[PDB]
């Protein structure tokens, strides 16, 4: 269920010029059916995000 | 919940596993202070938004193409919080004709 | 002003609910700021604490009591 | 005043303690910052605005029901501060 | 307490349109806390934060 | 009644651009 | 970068070539810190803000003059970081209107 | 040398008609640390802490 | 000189009461000894507010 | 005298109802309260503040006294022992109640 719906994000993602990889919206199914407000879990990925530009 | 977050910091950054320490504390805390949503069960001002972004970013052929992909996900009744994905996609929108700031070694700054 | 009267209620009603919404918004932040405060309190308090009363204390303390009182005994 | 905070917090987290006393701490810190009410004893507004997010929820069944409760408490007349509670019941909507 | 309890059923009804859960029991201590003259914007704060913790952590 | 639907709709638009804007 | 902050200090202070440690300590956590502005890169956008800014001062000779002054700024030199500069300008603006108060009995309370 | 100070001169002129108020040695740094990355709101945020402090101090 | 700041007061204090207002004369007159001392409105405002609102719960 | 230190400790005072150095505890949370910045909504134009006085006066249903408040006004710029009266009227204007 998780992988099936992983492609059609990923095919969204690509359409934005958006970079996010195959793993991380995988874990926010996981994320969202244990209940994450839509803030939240936005704003854990954009700052982590930034966080491995400036690690590198 | 926990290992969720771990994975999430670990995998992305890559393993110091005291590297990506910043990230796991700002992770549990981030989340655990609570708030009461906003953008939430509303998806048609959502899908509205999104193609207003496509529009802006001279890609009217993609709105029409990603309409046709949401749908799709309607059908396979699974991922509870929808939204959720597409409120984290338009906030790191972009347009193709600029770059946003990349620097590293900015603890010295 | 009849055409005046249906708008200026549709205009006042929905600056309205943006007035509503982000009044709770601030209400949210100004919370978890005090939570965050009584949490972080809470946490340097024990970790500090640990140390402080470090074993190295506990220790020449507990030495400190026991010495005394069996030297009056001997007295 | 002190006590019936006490009470409050041990009945929310369900009923009899069991390490709450961190919590009741924090809602004296929460009450101790001192928070400024935007309308005082304007109690048929604070109507009006359950009525206009019912609507917003699309709940509008909810928001017709709703007008007969607050009748309700207007026809006994309890002295407590009626906009008080109803506030109280605007910031949950 | 009879009185107290009168008016608790109807604020227990209108708890549940909004669709809270709330026990009875704090349904009565919130009526003290405004006949005291309590800030009703702390009371909801208090509310608001200690129910949402109950429910996630469960 | 159409032209009052007319400016409803152009104040939803001026709103929603405000509210990303308020939540960044 | 550590260098330009500290040099940045000591020049606005007037003085204080390592007495002003305290004031670059707070300065390093500022920017140290990140942020999301509210229009991000598109030199369009900027210049239109600018604008409006210099005839709400009443300045409107000015207006017209810094457009030119911005085309030859460009011609002048390209970069990514243009806006970020045009930007960095524009909240740093200072109004003509009203004392800027007392700091002679202002700094005692 | 010839391509940085040709900017520069033309970033003065903005600066004292849109009254940043500014001094040219300081203004130099603010462009450096742009070009290396940095955001703009902090960095207009520190300029106005140290400005503040230095009023203070003189008097 | 002592007839025209009375004058001065006079006027600022018919102006309190027609908004009302729980300052007395007295403190009234302090407030603004810091208006000519500098100190930016809003500061003021709330330094009251926060006193006012702990007096009551102390009384 | 009336160094600011001084007048800050006069102030609170009589508002809290308790002695001068009772009222310290007080007295040092308000220093840094002055001593953060905050900055009006209303920053330019003398007769911006004003306006905003006088709009308050017709919202309270006492136009009457929004009136006499204009009077005022011009007994207060013809004595000129104050230069900074935009303060003080903004200040007054927040502390307005019913």
């Amino acid at each position: 269920a998780v992988r099936e719906t992983m492609d059609v994000l990923l095919e969204i993602s690509r359409l934005l010029n958006t970079g996010l990889d195959m793993e991380t919206l995988s874990i926010c199914v996981r994320l969202c059916e244990q209940g994450i407000n839509p803030e939240a879990l936005s704003s854990v990925i954009k700052e982590l995000r930034r966080a491995s530009d400036t690690l590198k | 919940p926990n290992v969720l977050l771990q994975n999430l910091c670990c995998r992305i950054l890559g393993k110091g596993e005291a590297d990506v320490a910043q990230q796991f504390q700002y992770a549990v805390r981030v989340i655990g202070s609570n708030f009461a949503p906003t953008v939430e069960r509303d998806e048609f001002l959502v899908t509205e938004k999104i193609k207003k972004e496509f529009v802006r970013q001279r890609r009217e052929a993609d709105g029409a193409l990603f309409s046709e992909l949401h749908r799709k996900l309607q059908s396979q009744g699974v991922l509870k919080n929808r939204w959720s994905i597409l409120y984290l996609l338009l906030s790191l929108s972009e347009d193709p004709r600029k770059q946003p700031n990349k620097t590293s070694s900015f603890a010295a700054l | 002003a009849i055409q005046i009267n249906f708008i200026k209620n549709m205009i006042e009603e929905t600056l309205d609910d943006f007035r509503e919404a982000c009044h709770r918004d601030i209400v949210n932040l100004q919370v978890e700021m005090i939570k965050q405060f009584h949490i972080q309190s809470s946490e340097i308090q024990m970790l500090l604490e640990r140390y402080s009363l470090n074993e190295s204390l506990v220790s020449e303390i507990e030495k400190l009591r026991e010495e005394n009182k069996r030297l009056r005994a001997n007295f």
